C-alpha cells in the first residue's frame, strides 16, 4: 500500500496473508486475501500460478503484522488450491485472475470467528458500488515502487471507484480493462495498491454490510497518474465461487 | 513492461 495509514487486523479482520514454505524452511509472504467464509480463502490465481502446489502455502488469519506473531492469530495449511482454469495474462492485464483456498488447520479445523477473525461478505450478482464511490484496500504490499522489502506493519488506504468509460481512455488502459474488472485510484494519484498487495480485498459498504467488491489484480506500476489500481470484479465471478465452494 | 501487481511469488530463469 503506498501511502494511507498503519491499520490492525480487527479493523480489516477479513484480511488473510498467504505465504509459502520453501526447502530449506525459509518462508516468504505470497500475496494477500480475504475469508469469504470459514473453511475459504479467496486470492488471485496469479500469486499461485507458477507454483500450483497446495503443500507449500501457509494462511494466517487474525495477524497484523507480517514477522511476527499477533494474539489470537490462526495457522492453516491449504486443502485445496483452486486456480481459475480460464487464467491468462497480457502485457498489463490478467485475465480470470481469482482463486480459492480451501483452509485447514493441522487439526483439521476452519476458521473459528472472533474480533480479530471474520467472513467478508459476497456482492450479489452484477451488484458494485457507483462509480465515485469510496472503497478501502489492505495489504502488506510495497510502501514505494523502489522498495524491494515490504513493511512489517498491515496497511490500508481508501481509493475512489473510476468508470469503465474513464478507465478504457487511451491515456489510462484503452480496451484492456474488460467488464470483468474495476479500476480504482486516487484522484491525486498518492495512494494505491502494489506489489505484494495482490489478492487482497477492495471492500465497499454496501448497504452498510462491508463488501468484497474487488480482488487486487494488476496496474501499471503504483500510484502512477492515469493508471488506476485493477481488481477482479467479484460480482461477474458469483457462479465460479459459488460451484467450488 | 511487467505489472508490478503480478510479480508476486512468480519463476524466473
Ligand atoms: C511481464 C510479466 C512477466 O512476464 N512475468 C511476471 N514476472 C516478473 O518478474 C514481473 C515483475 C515473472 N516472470 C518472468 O519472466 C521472470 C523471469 C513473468
Amino acid at each position: 500500500i503506498i501511502g494511507g495509514e498503519f491499520t490492525t487486523i480487527e479493523n480489516q479482520p477479513w484480511f488473510a496473508a498467504i505465504y509459502r514454505r520453501h526447502r530449506g524452511g525459509s518462508v516468504t509472504y505470497v500475496c494477500g486475501g480475504s475469508l469469504i467464509s470459514p473453511c475459504w480463502v479467496i486470492s488471485a490465481t496469479h500469486c499461485f500460478i507458477d507454483y500450483p502446489k497446495k503443500e507449500d502455502y501457509i494462511v494466517y488469519l487474525g495477524r497484523s503484522r507480517l514477522n511476527s506473531n499477533t494474539q489470537g492469530e490462526m495457522k492453516f495449511e491449504v486443502e485445496n488450491l483452486i486456480l481459475h482454469k480460464d487464467y491468462s495474462a497480457d502485457t498489463l492485464a490478467h485475465h480470470n485472475d481469482i482463486a480459492l483456498l480451501k483452509i485447514r488447520s493441522k487439526e483439521g479445523r476452519c476458521a473459528q470467528p472472533s474480533r480479530t477473525i471474520q467472513t467478508i461478505a459476497l456482492p450479489s450478482m452484477y451488484n458494485d458500488p457507483q462509480f465515485g464511490t469510496s472503497c478501502e484496500i489492505t495489504g502488506f504490499g510495497k510502501e514505494q515502487s523502489t522498495d524491494y522489502l515490504y513493511p512489517e506493519q498491515l496497511k490500508m488506504t481508501v481509493v475512489k471507484l473510476i468508470s469503465h468509460r474513464e478507465c478504457q481512455q487511451p491515456h489510462y488502459y484503452g480496451s484492456e480493462v474488460t467488464t470483468k474488472m474495476l479500476c480504482a485510484a486516487d484522484p491525486q494519484w498518492k495512494t494505491d495498491s502494489c506489489q505484494g498487495d495482490s489478492g487482497g480485498p477492495l471492500v465497499c459498504s454496501l448497504q452498510g454490510r462491508m463488501t468484497l467488491t474487488g480482488i487486487v489484480s494488476w496496474g501499471r506500476g503504483c500510484a502512477l497518474k492515469d493508471k488506476p489500481g485493477v481488481y477482479t470484479r467479484v460480482s461477474h465471478f458469483l457462479p465460479w465461487i459459488r460451484s467450488h465452494t | 513492461l511487467c505489472s508490478d501487481r503480478g510479480c508476486e511469488n512468480r519463476w524466473c530463469k
